[PDB]
């Protein structure tokens, strides 16, 4: 057969080590979530330094914790604009997974508070910069620089699915580089607890895998659809399905057709028809033998995965660093003020929070 | 090229996801 004795009681063992680790860290996860933390810190404690990034949702800033001098990454939301948005469940169940999760490449959120007008989560500042960034200005990454990446977003959803969490909202604007060059995953409103099934249309045009799109009920295996889209984005440098306008997107995407550069290995396109799957029944991680078929894939026969997860293996790739605080890797915002009324806000939708 | 297209589509900045 492909493993002769040694080698294929040696996948064995770590397989099941993989089951028994994964047993724990549920056990873990759901002793968190019953459990959790509230109300860690306040405004005052730290000092503003610079807006990292903005959006919809609400700004991030690097901030310095007084009392300790760490840097960390603040994200402010504004209650009122939540509850404007819809997305008061997407918040609250954010900050439920960030303060349950144990992983070495999902972000650590240390604090969380809020006050009459914002929520606060702070994050472990992640000075490295945003993957996107990093591929834009290189262009296209490496096989084996897009692999020690992949990797790491295989052990990730290895990871989260066990707990039965689907992420969606995988791709390189989502993905942070920490000072040592590993990948630390951020946004948790669109991830979801779904042992089954699950139907809300949401992701990003480009990372819509089929089913969803063609609105049908879905599971975890969208998670590897994305995986597949970020594999290729970041060894092509640009995504598989890609046009004007979402909805011509969408339709290459259900076609069931893709195409590669010329300079993509056979193994890399081999395991990218097999994640770029429109049929459920035979994507991989989809599959009775689960995440197996990935880590097993010839793509990935370099791979240590034991080392990836201990953080041993030597990145391709080390952002600038010139010290703690360090903003260089990250572009620069309109700084605006941080008001918080005299009058309670949302008090009753953030209740939990 | 496939790059040329892709610069020509307009989508090589950052995305946003559908809720936006
Ligand atoms: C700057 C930064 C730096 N360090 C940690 C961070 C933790 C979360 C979000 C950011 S962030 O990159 O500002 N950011 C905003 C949230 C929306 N998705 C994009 C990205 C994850 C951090």
């Amino acid at each position: 057969g492909h493993m002769g004795n040694a080698a294929a009681a040696k996948k064995g063992s770590e397989q099941e080590s993989v089951k028994e680790f994964l047993a724990k860290a549920k056990e873990e996860f759901l002793k968190k979530w019953e459990s959790p933390s509230q109300n860690t810190a306040q405004l005052d404690h730290f000092d503003r330094i610079k807006t990292l990034g903005t959006g919809s949702f609400g700004r991030v800033m690097l901030v310095k914790h007084k009392e300790t001098g760490n840097h960390y990454a603040m994200k402010i939301l504004d209650k009122q604009k939540v509850v404007k948005l819809k997305q008061i469940e997407h918040t609250l169940n954010e900050k439920r997974i960030l303060q349950a999760v144990n992983f070495p490449f999902l972000v650590k959120l240390e604090f969380s508070f809020k006050d009459n007008s914002n929520l606060y989560m702070v994050m472990e500042y992640v000075p490295g910069g945003e993957m996107f960034s990093h591929l834009r200005r290189i262009g296209r990454f490496s096989e084996p620089h897009a692999r020690f990446y992949a990797a790491q977003i295989v052990l990730t959803f290895e990871y989260l699915h066990s707990l039965d969490l689907i992420y969606r909202d995988l791709k390189p604007e989502n993905l942070l580089i920490d000072q040592q060059g590993y990948i630390q995953v951020t946004d948790f409103g669109f991830a979801k607890r779904v042992k089954g099934r699950t139907w809300t249309l949401c992701g990003t045009p480009e990372y819509l895998a089929p089913e969803i799109i063609l609105s049908k009920g879905y599971n975890k295996a969208v998670d590897w659809w994305a995986l597949g889209v970020l594999i290729y984005e970041m060894a092509a440098g640009y995504p598989p399905f890609f046009a004007d306008q979402p909805i011509q997107i969408y339709e290459k995407i259900v076609s069931g057709k893709v195409r590669f550069p010329s300079h993509f290995s056979s193994d890399l396109k081999d395991l990218l028809r097999n994640l770029l799957q429109v049929d459920l029944t035979k994507r991989f991680g989809n599959l009775k033998n689960g995440v197996n078929d990935i880590k097993n894939h010839k793509w990935f026969a370099t791979t240590d995965w034991i080392a990836i997860y201990q953080r041993k293996v030597e990145a391709p790739f080390i952002p600038k660093f010139k010290g703690p605080g360090d903003t260089s890797n990250f572009d620069d915002y309109e700084e605006e003020e941080i008001r918080v009324s005299i009058n309670e806000k949302c008090g009753k939708e953030f209740t939990e929070f | 090229t496939t790059y040329a297209d892709f610069i020509a589509s307009g989508r090589t900045g950052r995305r946003n996801a559908i809720h936006d």
